[PDB]
RNA sequence: GAUCUGGUUGAUUCUGCCAGUAGUCAUAUGCUUGUUUCAAGGACUUAGCCAUGC
RNA sequence: AGCCAGUGAUGGCCGUGUAGUGGACUGCCAUGGCGUUGACGGGAGCGGGGGAUUAGGGUUCGAUUCCGGAGAGGGAGCCUGAGAAAUAGCUACCACUUCUACGGAGGGCAGCAGGCGCGCAAAUUGCCCAAUGUCGAAAAAAUACGAUGAGGCAGCGAAAAGAAAUAGAGCCGACCGUGUGGUUGUUUUCAAUGGGGGAUACUCAAACCCAUUCAAUAUCGAGUAACAAUUGGAGGACAAGUCUGGUGCCAGCACCCGCGGUAAUUCCAGCUCCAAAAGCGUAUAUUAAUGCUGUUGCUGUUAAAGGGUUCGUAGU
């Protein structure tokens, strides 16, 4: 709050730790740790997919 | 004295249409003829190349040399005469220089005691003429 | 003849500006102007810029 | 580009830019109420124009018209709530008689000076801007804040300010550090 | 509804509708008209100047969309 | 804001225009620019031509 | 001022074609159809919801977020499909154009970013699918993570819009103009606050901005507050000098009237003063001023303007 000693937010309380891990988004988990590793940059995935458009069969066709 | 008929709407509409061509202000904006004779293609500014520096004598009651310039416009290759304002300010302009030209204040009408001039120089070499006069910038 | 261009401007003797204390800005400027015009004097028509007599 | 946030202007420049009579009158208001520029006066002019334009429309309408009964009571309630009109004037013909000084007295800058927390309108302006005034335990730092009648007896020093229950300010803090 | 205008074609007639159009700026009216070609059955025998009532139907020719229902 | 002012005469009263004045999410250019919120942004001319990546 | 008919123009009869009606199309028959209530031809132009200016009536703009239409260099043809005459589908020609071993093979930014040219004129070859949606064999998670330049976020950005700093309160001394109060100045004192610097941290997909704080045992900072306001003006319209130098119908100013030839209220400067101000000038277009387009609401003896006179149709 402007010029004050108050704060307001949103909160959730889950019944079990297993339920929390199943439903919570990855970014909110990663703030606490216990998050999945970061995937490669989207640009690299885009270039590899476009290169593969000319190959057939094995060799990532 | 006009109709005043209650079923004479067609007569009143036709009367206004014919008589609206009799004022120069309405006709000029609706005729597309002044636009073609205008050296600017309906724009507010234009760019050109300097061909010559000339002196234009003032009209009869006054007496002076007005220090104008002759410019060929890039967009359509038309030749105009433009006034160069302020004291000195002719030493900042050389032949074959690139200038930006604007109008005077009267929409194609000549102003002041300068005989047939309706344009003035605003920028030279893309620096700004008034800025050069006040020494805020140097000519590139 | 374009020989005489900038004649008077180059002829004018050069006089430098004098340095003075800065004026207040913003609300403090309007306060200064109001005090000069309606305070500091007790009228019973005021001239804003009256000059000493001259030739 | 597909953005649908609205905006509008709140002031208008006068016609006739140089009238000696209007210039003299406006300078009196600026020095009396400690305003920054003429834009603050012209902003008040626009709101008064909108209020009076609406009232003129309703007074042309006949009595017990459905629009007059709803909108008329709404504008009267607004004027009474902000203190522009007293409670004994309730005819909707008194809205037409509002003036510029009637609204300039309801600004927080003027109200603080009237209550006695400041020595002048210029002192009161810098007190508000420097986070020293609270209206309902809420810090207000806008001099153009329009005070309601229900809030007029709750204005006091903020609890977080050195003039209230706060820590000492900059001069004391720097002096203590230098010691 | 309309007024019979011409009965030259075979099993077809032309009717004319007259109406008044309002011009807002002058607060006055002006006269207009519109011609429509319709199909007429042999059970009716209209003549120019008569009044007819027509009803919309499916396209019957290049310009015909109405049929004569009653002659008054 | 349901508002006008300067220019024709030795002076006067008119018709009539030229000039002044205010706005524009209306474009461009000049000088200047401490803080914060909200925003349009190669339409105008050339439905002109396109390296590269997606 | 007339338009339409060989080769369909208006209508009729039996058919063909279409998903279906129909001169849409084949054959035969009649002479019709439209027009001064402006057809036919020409010019400008994507239509609307709406924007600007608001006494009222009006004038003007609308390429551009929503809805509808059309196009993918030009123009034609087509396959597959429930739906395309599709273009990051195919076929050919025209104009441009790329690689080659010279046999041949390719291209379509009016998608995003970017480049050249054009012009008075318009931004990053950025980050992300966290939100809003679409497609789909698809909830999320677990041996086990769809795509998405649509979209969002940040960078650039004085188009435009809102809020708002550049100081506040006193003592002393010398002065001001009314007549113990109102205020200007220089030596002073004494509190406050941001612009800035940072964080146990907050925000956020991550980063940024905003907001909170300068001890909770334990957190930097204003005095010439150099942390220094600008752009236009001072003869009239139009607020503000009968000030002081220079120039001398020159240089220049001036939207208009006008100023300048030795005492310039107008030029070039200094000092003062005015307007409005984080903004302010200039150009072009447009609305109001404009009862100078007049329906509300103009004028026509002499200022511009009643036909030479009668008859007379459409119209009123
Ligand atoms: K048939
Ligand atoms: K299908
Ligand atoms: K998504
Ligand atoms: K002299
Ligand atoms: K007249
Ligand atoms: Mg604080
Ligand atoms: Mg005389
Ligand atoms: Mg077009
Ligand atoms: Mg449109
Ligand atoms: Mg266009
Ligand atoms: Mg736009
Ligand atoms: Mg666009
Ligand atoms: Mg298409
Ligand atoms: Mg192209
Ligand atoms: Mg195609
Ligand atoms: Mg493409
Ligand atoms: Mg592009
Ligand atoms: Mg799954
Ligand atoms: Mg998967
Ligand atoms: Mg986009
Ligand atoms: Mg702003
Ligand atoms: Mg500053
Ligand atoms: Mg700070
Ligand atoms: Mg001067
Ligand atoms: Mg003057
Ligand atoms: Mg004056
Ligand atoms: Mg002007
Ligand atoms: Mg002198
Ligand atoms: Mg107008
Ligand atoms: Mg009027
Ligand atoms: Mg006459
Ligand atoms: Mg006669
Ligand atoms: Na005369
Ligand atoms: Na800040
Ligand atoms: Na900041
Ligand atoms: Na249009
Ligand atoms: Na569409
Ligand atoms: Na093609
Ligand atoms: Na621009
Ligand atoms: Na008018």
């Amino acid at each position: 709050k402007f010029g004050g000693g108050k704060t307001t937010g949103f909160g959730l309380i889950y019944d079990d730790l297993a339920a929390m891990k199943r439903i919570e988004p990855n970014y909110r988990k990663a703030r606490l740790g216990m998050g999945k590793k970061k995937l490669p940059a989207r640009k690299s995935v885009k270039e590899r997919r476009n290169r593969n458009k000319k190959i057939r069969g094995k060799a990532k066709g | 004295t006009k109709t005043n008929g209650q079923h004479a709407a067609r007569k009143l509409v036709r009367l206004r249409r014919k008589n609206r061509w009799a004022d120069k202000g309405w006709k000029k904006s609706h005729t597309f003829v002044a636009q073609k004779a205008n050296p600017f293609g309906g724009s507010s500014h234009a760019k050109g190349i300097v061909l010559e520096k000339i002196g234009v004598g003032a009209k009869q009651p006054n007496s002076a040399i007005r220090k104008c310039v002759r410019v060929q416009l890039i967009k359509n290759d038309k030749k105009i005469i433009a006034f160069v304002p302020n004291d000195g300010c002719l030493h900042f302009i050389e032949e074959n220089d690139e200038v930006l030209v604007s109008g005077f204040g009267r929409s194609g009408h000549a102003v002041g005691d300068i005989p047939g001039v309706r344009f003035k120089i605003v920028k030279v070499s893309s620096v700004g003429l008034y800025a050069l006069y006040r020494q805020k910038k140097e000519k590139p | 003849s374009l020989a005489r261009a900038g004649k008077v401007k180059n002829q004018t003797p050069k006089v430098s500006k004098q340095e003075k204390k800065k004026q207040p800005r913003g609300r403090a400027f309007k306060r200064l102007k109001y005090t000069q015009r309606y305070l500091a004097k007790t009228l019973k028509k005021l001239r804003m810029n009256k000059q000493p007599p001259g030739k | 580009m597909r953005n649908y946030n609205n905006f509008n202007r709140v002031w208008k420049a006068p016609r006739r830019p140089f009238e000696k009579e209007r210039l003299d009158r406006e300078m009196k208001l600026c020095g009396q109420y400690g305003l920054r520029c003429k834009r603050e006066i012209w902003r008040v002019n626009m709101t008064l124009s909108k209020m009076r334009r609406t009232a003129r429309l309703l007074l042309t309408l006949p009595e017990n018209h459905p629009r007059r009964l709803l909108e008329g009571s709404a504008i009267m309630r607004r004027c009474h709530g902000y203190g522009f009109l007293d409670e004994d004037k309730d005819k909707l013909d008194y809205v037409l008689s509002l003036t510029v000084p009637d609204i300039l007295e309801r600004r927080l800058q003027t109200v603080v000076f009237k209550h006695g927390l400041a020595k002048s309108v210029h002192h009161s302006r810098v007190l508000i801007q420097q986070r020293h005034i609270a209206v309902a335990k809420q810090i207000v730092t806008i001099p153009s804040f329009i005070v309601r009648v229900s809030s007029e007896h709750h204005i006091a020093f903020a609890d977080a300010s050195p003039f209230g229950n706060g820590r000492p300010g900059r001069v004391k803090r720097v002096k203590r550090n230098a010691a | 509804r309309g007024v019979v205008h011409s009965t030259k074609m075979r099993r077809s007639i032309v009717i004319r509708r007259n109406y008044l159009h309002f011009i807002r700026k002058y607060q006055r009216y002006q006269k207009r008209h519109r011609n429509i070609t319709v199909h007429c059955s042999p059970c009716f025998d209209p003549k120019p100047g008569d009044e007819v009532v027509v009803g919309q139907c499916r396209p019957l020719s290049k310009t015909i969309r109405y049929n004569v229902l009653q002659v008054v």
